[PDB]
C-alpha cells in the first residue's frame, strides 16, 4: 500500500524580503495614480545630491545629512545624458538627487516614483540604520498645486490603512520646497497618528537647476512655466509597523528564521 | 445593402465620387463592406427588335427576324423570345463576359443564326438565365450599341445598422447626406388623377397587426418591359425586372424603404380584407411553393359574396395567382405598415427572408403611406399609361411623433464639446426636425421616418455625428471615487498571483473548453452534469463541466498522439458548474520525471506530485495535509483527500487504472481544489538569539499506521518548545516486530528567552515517549545525540 | 485607475439582456448567438446573494457584470471586467464559440464622450506607441448613445485596427439599475450621473501582438504551441 500522507519530494519554496514586499506594496498603489517607477544609481555626485536640490555648503541644512563621502581613483559617474559628471562623489543620503537626473533628461509633464536604499552615517540601533529605504515621488506640469499634493497622500493613506484613514499635514523646512510640510497618516487599528514623510511644492531654484543645466547640455529649458510637488517616505518603517517587526537591525540581517516568515506575504 | 451610385446621386447632385461617398458615409454611421463595379458592354452587343418569331419545325427553337439596323436572323429556344420586344443582340466577334466564349455565326438545325439573343446572365447584368432580357420595343433605334444606353455603374454594399431602418431606402440615406450640407432632389409625384368611385373595399380585420393600410386604384394599364433605366437600375441594386407595373413596386420600395404590391384586380372579388389565416388555409406564394398558413399569420385576402381567399402573405410575400402579368389592365396597389413582431414570426416560421420581410421587422415610416402610392401610383401613370383614381381607401391613423425636450448645453455637456446653441439647432433643421422654443431648453420633435429619434441623448447623438466624431476633443477624468469601490480587486489579485506562484514553481498553464460530453461523466465515474444545453454545438459538447481534470487529462493524450511527451506537469484555474457555479484549480503530472537526463534515479509520480504541491502551499503560507480518502476516479491503493488550512478543499492521487484503461494512457497523478483559498495573515514571532537542542527518535509503528497519525502524535506531546520535527528514516523488515515499521525522526527543542535544561527536553522526550506507548507504539529508538 | 472585477459565465436573461436595454423579438438580440441552459438544482445568486430569477444562459458579452456591479456599489468609479463568454458560431480559424472580452465603465458626475476618447487614446499609446492614434466613428449598441467603434492606429502595421466599441451608458440602463436597486432595498444612486463604456476582444490582440495565425490554437491545449509563450514574462 502506499501511504499519502508520507512527505513527498522536499522541492526547495522561495520567498521575498521584507522590504521588497512592501516596496511592491507602495509602487502599485502609485502606480494606481498615474506613477512610473524609475531608479537612480546609489553612488552620487555631491552637485546632484545637495547642490541642485538647494542644499549648499556650510549651511544649516547639510547638517540634516550625515553623509558618507567617498574616495576611489578610475570609477565612472555618469550624468542623466550619459555625460561623465564632475563632483565630489558620496552616497546618496536620499533618493532626491534622481529627481534632478529625471527633470534634466524628460520633458513635462510626468508622475514618477522613485523607489531606492540610500546611506546616512549613524549609530546602527533597533530604530536606526545606516542603510535603509525611501520612496519619493515627484508631479511636474502646468497648475499643479498644494490641493494635489493632499490629495495624493489622502489616496496614499486610504489604500494602506482603509477608509476610515484621515492624513494631516503641517509646516516643516526643506531647502526644495516650499511650501513644505510634514504629513501623518490617522491609522485606525492603531488609535493614533503615524508621522509618514515629508512634501511640499518643488522650490523655484530647483527648476532654475534644471534647466540651466539642461542648456549646459544643449538641451532647451523645459521648466520656465511649472509648477510641481514632491514627497518622500521611509520604507522600513512602514515595513516594520505593517508587518509587525520589532527590530529595524532584522532588515540586513539576513537570518533565513526572520526572512522565511515572509514566504506567504505574496 | 446596395446602394448605386447613380441612383444615389439622383437625390443628392452633387456627390464628389463613390470613393468620397463612402467615406462620408462611415462618418453618418453606415460602413461600406465593398465597392463593385458592374455594366461592361461590349460594343458587340447592340439593341435589335424582333420583328417577327417562327418556330422551326420538329424543334423547341425559334427563328426571331431581328431589325437590327439591318436585318438578320437568330436562332433561340428562350421561353419569352417573341415578336414585339427589344432584345440584347451580341453580334459575331463578340467576347461575352458572361459565357465567357466567343460569339459566332452558326448553322442551327437549317437556319444560319448570325449571333445570339442575351439573357441577363450572359451579358453579365445580373444572375438570371432562364430568358431573353425584354427591352421595350423602341428603347432604341435598332442597331445602336447598348453600353450607350447602360453605362457601367459602381455600387456600394453597406451595412445598415437595426436602428436606422429609414436607411434602407435610398432617399433615407439621401437626407443624411443632406444634414451635411448636399443638396437633396427630391422626386415630385406627378399625377393627374380624375374623380371616380373605387371598385373595391377594404375590410381591417385585425388593426393590431396592421396599423395603417391603404390601397389605391390604377386601371387602363398597358402591361409592357420596364425603360431601360429602370432595368439597370434594379439590377444594380441586386434585383431583376419583371415588368412595367411589378418593377414601379420594387423601385419605389428601394426608393423610399416602403414595401409595396399590386394585385390583378380580377383576383380581388369584393374586395382586400386584411385578417389573420384561418387554420388549415393554404397559399401559393410566388416562389411557387404552396405553402400552408398558420393562425398567427397575417394575410391579405380578397372575399366574394361568403368567401374570403388568401392572396399573399401579409408584408412578405404576394401569391403567384394574382400577380400582375401582360393581361393585366387594372390592379389595388398594397401600401402599409404592418407589426414588426407579427412579420417577424410568420416571416421565421415560413423560412422566408424577403426584401419585404426585411424592412418590415426593422420597421416603417408610420405616415410614409400615401406619399409612397402618389409616388408609385405617378410613375405607373407615366409608365403604363394608367388612369388613376383620385380617393384611396385608408384604415389606420397613427400618431405622429412626439415631441422631444433638447438643451443644448446638455448636449455640449455629454460629449465635452462646445457647440454654439445656434450651429446645434441648425444641424437639427437640417435634419428635417421641428425645433420649438427659443431656449435654452428646445422642445425638437423629429421626423415621422426617424424611428430612432426618442430620447434627448439619439438628439445629441445627432448633433455629434453630423459634426463629427473627430470633432469631440480628448480629455481625463479625475475624480476619488465612492468608498465602497476601494479594494474592490484585491480578489482578482489574489487568484492572479496564484496562477503566478504556479508558473514559477513549473506547472504549464492549459485552458480548457467549458464543455462536456455527458458520457464523461460516465468514463470518470462523476455525477452526471447538472446544466446542459438546449442548442450544443455538438453532443460531445452537451454540458457544462462539474469538474477540470477530465479535460486535463484529455488534452494530455491528444498531446502524446500528437507528439510523444516525454512528461508533463500542467495547471488550470477555471469555473465549473454544480449547484452553484465556482472556480476551481487543478493540475496532472505524468511522465519521466525530474533528476539527470544521462542518469537513470529519478524523482516521479505520487510523491513528486505532492512535492510541488507542498511547495506551492509553503509560498502561500498555508498548512497542507493529505488524508487517505477514496474516490470513485482515483486509484484506492494512491488516493487521497488535500487539506488545507484544516478544511478539506479537494483531492489528490494516481488515476483509477481501470480509467487509465479505457483511455489507452500510462499512468497519471493529478490534483483538483476549489479556490479560493483560505487567507492567513502574518503574526511575525520573533525568533529564538539561543541554541536549539536536538534530539532523534524512531517510533515503531504497525505497517498500517499512517505517517501522518504518528507525526501527530509526537508534535502533539513534543510541547511548546518543539520547533521542528522531521522524518529521516522509513524502515519496516527484520529484526523489526514484522507488521511493523519504524519512522526515525530529527527533533529540535528551542526555548524562546533562554536556552533550555537537558531535564527540560528530556522529560519533554518523556511526554512523548509516555503517549506514544500508551496509543500503543514501541520505541526503536530515542535520546540520541 | 480601473479596477478589475470578475463575473459568472453562467448568467441569466434579466442581466445579459433586458438591463442592457435588448429586449424579446428585436432586432438587436439577433447580435448576439445565444447558448441557452437547462437544468434543475442550480443556484444562480444576484449581486446582493439574492436568488435571480430569469431563463438561464452562457453569457454572450460581460456587459452584465457592468449592471452586477452598479446595483452593489455607488458611483464613482472606474472598472473593468475581464471574461470568457460564449456564442453559437461555426469555429473556424477567426471565429470561435468560446472567446474572452474586456469591458469597461466609468460612471460619476460629469463624465463626458470626451474621457471616453482620452481612455481609448492612453490604451492605443500604451500598446503600440507615441506614434499611434485613435479613430472613432458612430454604431449602434442597444445599451449607449452615443455610440461608436473604435480603431487604432497600428503603424508598424501601418494600417488601422478596428479593436472595439463604446459609447455613453444608455439612459434606460441607469434606470433599470436603481429599479432594481430600489427592489432590493438599496436607495438609487444613478440619477444625476453621466458614463461611458468601451469593451474589446482579447483574441484579436493576442493573435496580432504575439503573431498567432489560428485562434483556434488558443483552447487546442498542445504543449508545443503553449511552450512557445514561456519567455513572455
Ligand atoms: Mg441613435
Amino acid at each position: 500500500r502506499v501511504d499519502v500522507s508520507l512527505p513527498g519530494a522536499s522541492l526547495f519554496s522561495g520567498g521575498l524580503h521584507p522590504i521588497t514586499l512592501m516596496e511592491r506594496e507602495l509602487v502599485e498603489i502609485f502606480r494606481a495614480l498615474g506613477y512610473q517607477a524609475v531608479e537612480g544609481p546609489e553612488v552620487e555626485s555631491e552637485f546632484f545630491n545637495f547642490d541642485a536640490l538647494n542644499i549648499p555648503e556650510h549651511h544649516p541644512a547639510r547638517d540634516m545629512w550625515d553623509t558618507f563621502w567617498l574616495t576611489g581613483e578610475g570609477f565612472r559617474l555618469e550624468g542623466p545624458l550619459g555625460e561623465e559628471v564632475e563632483g565630489r562623489l558620496l552616497l546618496r543620503t536620499h533618493t532626491s538627487p534622481m529627481q534632478v537626473r529625471y527633470m534634466v533628461a524628460h520633458t513635462p509633464p510626468f508622475r514618477i516614483v522613485v523607489p531606492g536604499r540610500v546611506f546616512r552615517f549613524e549609530q546602527t540601533d533597533a530604530t536606526h540604520e545606516a542603510v535603509f529605504h525611501q520612496l519619493e515621488g515627484l508631479v511636474v506640469g502646468e497648475g499643479i498645486a498644494m490641493a494635489h499634493l493632499k490629495g495624493a497622500i489622502y489616496e496614499l493613506a486610504q489604500a494602506l490603512f482603509g477608509p476610515d484613514s484621515k492624513v494631516r499635514f503641517q509646516p516643516v523646512y526643506f531647502p526644495f520646497v516650499e511650501p513644505g510640510a510634514q504629513f501623518a497618516v490617522w491609522w485606525p487599528e492603531g488609535g493614533k497618528w503615524l508621522e509618514l514623510g515629508g512634501a511640499g511644492m518643488v522650490h523655484p531654484k530647483v527648476f532654475q537647476a534644471v534647466d540651466a543645466y539642461r542648456e549646459r547640455l544643449g538641451l532647451p529649458p523645459a521648466y520656465r512655466g511649472v509648477t510641481g510637488f514632491a514627497f518622500g517616505l521611509g520604507v522600513e518603517r512602514l515595513a516594520m509597523l505593517r508587518y509587525g517587526i520589532p527590530d529595524i537591525r532584522y532588515f540586513f540581517g539576513g537570518r533565513l528564521k526572520f526572512l522565511e516568515q515572509f514566504k506567504g506575504v505574496l | 445593402m446596395r446602394v448605386p451610385f447613380s441612383w444615389l446621386k439622383a437625390y443628392v447632385p452633387e456627390l464628389e465620387s463613390p470613393e468620397v461617398l463612402e467615406e462620408r458615409l462611415a462618418g453618418l454611421g453606415f460602413e461600406t463592406d465593398r465597392i463593385e463595379r458592374v455594366f461592361p458592354i461590349p460594343r458587340g452587343v447592340v439593341f435589335a427588335r424582333v420583328l417577327e418569331a417562327h418556330p422551326i419545325p420538329g424543334t423547341r427553337l425559334k427563328r426571331l427576324v431581328l431589325d437590327a439596323g439591318r436585318t438578320v436572323e437568330v436562332v433561340s429556344g428562350a421561353e419569352n423570345a417573341r415578336k414585339g420586344i427589344g432584345v440584347a443582340l451580341a453580334l459575331p466577334g463578340t467576347e461575352l463576359p458572361g459565357l465567357g466564349q466567343k460569339v459566332g455565326e452558326r448553322v442551327i438545325q437549317g437556319v444560319r443564326s448570325f449571333g445570339m439573343a442575351l439573357s441577363p446572365r450572359e451579358l453579365g447584368v445580373g444572375e438570371y438565365g432562364g430568358g431573353l432580357l425584354e427591352f421595350p420595343e423602341d428603347a432604341l433605334p435598332p442597331g445602336t450599341p447598348l453600353s450607350e444606353a447602360w453605362p457601367e455603374e459602381v455600387v456600394l454594399d453597406l451595412e445598415v445598422t437595426p436602428n436606422r431602418p429609414d436607411a434602407l431606402g435610398l432617399l433615407g440615406l439621401a437626407r443624411d447626406l443632406h444634414a451635411l450640407g448636399y443638396a437633396l432632389v427630391e422626386p415630385e409625384a406627378a399625377l393627374k388623377a380624375e374623380a371616380l368611385p373605387l371598385p373595391f373595399a377594404l375590410k381591417v380585420e385585425d388593426p393590431e397587426g396592421a396599423p395603417h393600410f391603404t390601397l389605391g386604384y390604377a386601371f387602363g394599364l398597358r402591361v409592357a418591359p420596364s425603360p431601360l433605366w429602370m432595368q439597370r437600375a434594379l439590377f444594380a441594386a441586386g434585383m431583376r425586372p419583371i415588368n412595367n407595373v411589378v418593377d414601379v413596386t420594387n423601385y419605389v420600395m428601394l426608393e423610399r424603404a416602403q414595401p409595396m404590391h399590386a394585385f390583378d384586380l380580377r383576383f380581388v372579388g369584393e374586395g382586400i380584407a386584411v385578417r389573420r389565416a384561418r387554420e388549415g388555409e393554404r397559399l401559393k406564394t410566388l416562389d411557387g411553393v404552396e405553402r400552408t398558413l398558420h393562425p398567427e399569420d397575417l394575410v391579405i385576402a380578397g372575399w366574394r359574396g361568403e368567401e374570403s381567399f388568401p392572396l399573399g402573405l401579409a408584408g412578405v410575400m404576394g401569391g403567384a395567382e394574382s400577380e400582375v402579368r401582360e393581361d393585366t389592365e387594372a390592379i389595388a396597389l398594397e401600401v402599409a405598415c404592418f407589426d414588426p413582431v407579427s412579420i417577424r414570426k410568420t416571416a421565421r416560421r415560413h423560412g422566408l427572408r424577403t426584401e419585404a420581410s426585411h424592412r418590415f421587422e426593422r420597421g416603417v415610416d408610420p405616415l410614409g403611406q400615401v406619399p409612397a402610392q402618389r409616388r408609385a401610383l405617378s410613375l405607373l401613370q407615366a409608365l403604363a399609361g394608367a388612369r388613376v383614381a383620385e380617393a384611396l381607401l385608408e384604415a389606420g391613423s397613427p400618431k405622429p411623433p412626439e415631441a422631444i425636450p433638447f438643451r443644448p448645453e446638455y448636449a455640449n455637456r455629454l460629449l465635452g464639446t462646445s457647440y454654439p446653441e445656434a450651429e446645434q439647432i441648425a444641424i437639427l433643421k437640417r435634419l428635417g426636425c421641428r425645433v420649438e422654443g427659443e431656449g435654452p431648453t428646445y422642445r425638437v420633435t423629429p421626423p415621422s421616418h426617424r424611428l430612432d429619434l426618442r430620447l434627448e441623448e439619439d438628439l445629441v447623438e445627432e448633433v455629434a455625428r453630423i459634426q463629427g466624431y473627430e470633432t469631440i476633443p480628448l480629455a481625463l477624468p479625475a475624480f476619488f471615487p465612492a468608498p465602497d469601490n476601494r479594494g474592490v480587486e484585491a480578489p482578482y489579485r489574489k487568484e492572479q498571483r496564484l496562477r503566478e506562484v504556479l508558473s514559477g514553481l513549473g506547472f504549464q498553464e492549459v485552458y480548457t473548453y467549458s464543455f462536456m460530453d455527458p458520457e464523461d461523466a460516465r468514463r470518470f465515474r462523476l455525477d452526471p452534469p447538472r446544466l446542459l444545453l438546449l442548442n450544443p454545438l455538438a453532443p460531445e459538447k452537451a454540458a457544462l463541466r462539474t469538474h477540470l481534470f477530465p479535460g486535463l487529462v484529455r488534452v494530455l493524450k491528444e498531446n502524446l498522439d500528437l507528439d510523444r511527451p516525454e512528461r508533463a506537469l500542467l495547471f488550470e484555474v477555471g469555473r465549473v458548474f454544480r449547484e452553484r457555479e465556482e472556480t476551481h484549480l487543478a493540475g496532472l503530472l505524468f511522465g519521466e520525471g525530474v533528476g539527470l537526463p544521462w542518469a537513470k534515479e529519478r524523482l516521479s509520480g505520487y510523491f513528486l506530485l505532492k512535492g510541488y504541491l507542498e511547495a506551492l502551499f509553503a509560498r502561500l503560507g498555508l498548512a497542507f495535509r493529505v488524508e487517505a480518502q477514496a474516490f470513485p476516479f482515483l486509484h484506492p491503493g494512491v488516493s487521497g483527500r488535500v487539506l488545507v488550512e484544516g478544511e478539506e478543499v479537494g483531492f489528490l492521487g494516481a488515476l483509477h487504472p481501470e480509467i487509465a484503461q479505457e483511455l489507452e494512457l500510462p499512468p497519471v497523478h493529478l490534483f483538483e481544489l476549489r479556490l479560493p483559498l483560505p487567507d492567513k495573515p502574518l503574526a511575525f514571532q520573533d525568533p529564538s538569539r539561543h541554541p536549539a537542542a536536538f534530539r532523534d527518535l524512531a517510533v515503531v509503528v504497525p505497517a498500517p499506521t499512517p505517517y501522518g497519525e504518528v507525526e501527530a502524535l509526537v508534535r502533539e506531546a513534543a510541547g511548546p518548545y518543539l520547533e521542528s520535527l522531521a522524518l529521516f528514516d522509513l524502515y519496516q523488515g527484520p529484526p523489526l516486530p514484522e507488521g511493523h515499521k519504524s519512522l526515525a525522526f530529527h527533533l529540535r527543542f528551542r526555548h524562546p528567552k533562554r536556552t533550555l535544561r537537558d531535564e527540560e527536553v528530556e522529560e519533554a522526550v518523556s511526554r512523548v515517549a509516555e503517549a506514544l506507548r500508551a496509543r500503543g507504539f514501541g520505541l526503536r529508538g530515542l535520546d540520541t545525540p
